[PDB]
């Protein structure tokens, strides 16, 4: 009744979305549904062994937008019997069956659903806003309109491009290009912000942060 | 000619500007 | 610098440079900067816009975002 | 607050501008200026001004990062950024 | 908030579907979400002109399990964009742009998708129920998971049974055939009701029925 | 209440083997008493039974649908119960 | 009787009678009932159930719940 | 034989136990 209506928000404000949608408006629908100092962690495994990704607040705007970037016009989660758990604080919401699901545009409109663990934690208050996203993907489908199969029905070489997949473990490769630079990315702040405070080139700030590491 | 003036780029070979994480 | 990876991050950088002001409409900006450089013209591009514009996206938000 | 895309778009601009200067692109330089018709003022930085030295710290970790360390030169003060 | 929840909480206990739901399990179903004197209405345009069904509500379980019998193993509404509107006694929901989703089972699992305008009322009380539904189909999609055309891929008398869709609007045969028989047999159940009154044969049932009808 | 679906097949049954009887198919009747191995008792109306009369004004109404009025023989009682 | 659908409605009713004796495991019943109607034997079924059992559920859950 | 025993069905072709409302 609280957690669950959450995520039916959630996938109503994404019917919002058009083409125009820029920083301003994912960084307003992210700071609708998650804390400021919200985590959000993606799990696959796509080859060699399992990869996981883990973004915080600031990054998580781009995150929803790359996967529209990657061609996705339409995006919501299905929840299957989602586990509650309430606590002094927070509101946990573990759901082995989720599925995310994506429509793309023109050409050859191709629906992808990812299944996997969703793992969430809700703040206990008013505004019950998402603490950690944890999306364990354990697999995923690729779906095609039978009238653009019939369209290329009879083209050998249209038929077999229609056998290849379009995402990698259901992530486009807006989405894993995202998050891979976020890697790097991410932890370059601390030097960010000793470059905004001391007045110090960025090689230098981050030499002065090889600094407090080996220190302790 | 400015000391950070770039490199040559002696390899001739047909240069990709591809996303430096996009697996090969 | 004396740091190994210098030479390859601005052969690295002169290249998205010239793959953003292509994808910028900035045409003779990025032809004139092959030959400010001394570098034959057969560059072929990502798609636009191309990963400067996309490292650049990343790297403000996080630091506009970064802390005092 | 957050910047809008416009703004990251246009801080970006002026940032390669000021790259195509200190790399020895005047040339590039100034064409750039006016095929993106810019007019406001523009003061810029000791060299190699924002773009050139964070993009460099930002390839250095890139190459120092623990999956690529071996087959891409790299400096050891970035290694241990990450460690 | 109020009439938006309700479709979320009807898609949330057709997740609970099995194979071994029954006749109980879809009246209790239907007790749920319907009200004692609920209509429901189904149109499209299949061949001809356009068909028009209208069921009430003890008939109403069997409609929805319809869909299961025709090979749906999971069913739900997406409505984006619906127009709320309350009343003193109701409250009305009007989505244009209304989503039926199925995904079938074994074997080649298909997904249906059709696209229709979804009209509800609900009675304005505790347990916000529906008075009627009209769902009005516009057109319907089917889509194929890539790795079943993979399948049959290089075999040309199977990837041309892929072309041919497996609903007609959306409605599988099940479904038409049941609406169909309905319309014979839902006016006889004022038959049924003589029967079980007065000790009277079927046709002569029929027979006293003419009697009100040409009377008034 | 709401019948479940086994009181359901049951009562077809029921009315299967009354339909048998009354239809001169005593023979079927009692192989389908054993083939379904049905025990409790059975008392049955008059000719030509529930089943046999019910669907056959259920027929009739068929064949009295305005879709299907002309090419398929049908009363007028079953006609003007439509309208 | 005299209704001209009712030749008919019987020839169907018996039609779906023995589809519904071969669905639900009467074997020896449906081809004992065709033997006893004086039927060629050369009906071909539908997927089970039937009809009869299809047309039996609409019609018997309308029967329980037609009130007095 | 009772007063209510079966048509003869003298129409021979191939009866088929159809649905009476698909379609063809």
């Amino acid at each position: 009744n609280q957690t669950d209506y959450r995520i039916f928000e959630l996938n109503k404000r994404l019917q919002n979305w058009t083409e125009e949608c820029d920083n301003l408006w994912w960084d307003a629908f992210t700071t609708e549904f998650f804390e400021d100092d919200a985590m959000l962690t993606i799990t696959f495994c796509l080859e060699d062994g399992p990869k996981r990704y883990t973004i915080g607040r600031t990054l998580i705007p781009r995150y929803f937008r790359s996967i529209f970037e990657g061609g996705a016009t339409e995006l919501y989660y299905v929840l299957k019997h989602p586990k509650e758990a309430f606590h002094s604080n927070f509101v946990s919401l573990d759901c082995d069956q989720g599925s995310m699901v994506t429509q793309h545009g023109k050409p050859m409109f191709t629906q992808v659903c990812v299944e996997g663990r969703l793992y969430l934690e809700f703040m206990f208050d008013d505004m019950m806003r998402i603490k950690t996203w944890h999306f364990s993907i354990r697999q995923h489908r690729e779906l095609i309109p039978r009238s653009i199969l019939a369209m290329h029905a009879q083209d050998p070489q249209m038929l077999d491009q229609l056998s290849k997949n379009i995402t990698r473990c259901g992530l486009s490769n807006s989405t894993l290009n995202y998050l891979r630079l976020c890697v790097i990315l991410e932890p370059m702040q601390e030097l960010m912000s000793r470059h905004k405070t001391y007045s110090l080139s960025p090689r230098d700030c981050l030499k002065t942060c090889l600094f407090q590491k080996w220190q302790r | 000619y400015t000391e950070f003036a770039p490199p040559p780029t002696p390899m001739v070979d047909h240069l990709v500007a591809s996303n430096p994480f996009e697996d090969d | 610098s004396a740091v190994p990876s210098d030479s390859q991050a601005r052969e690295k950088l002169a290249l998205y440079v010239y793959e953003y002001l292509l994808h910028v409409g900035a045409q003779k900006s990025a032809q004139t900067f092959l030959s400010e450089i001394r570098w034959e013209k057969n560059i072929t591009l990502g798609e636009p816009p191309g990963f400067l514009h996309s490292w650049w996206c990343v790297f403000w938000d996080l630091y506009c975002a970064a802390p005092e």
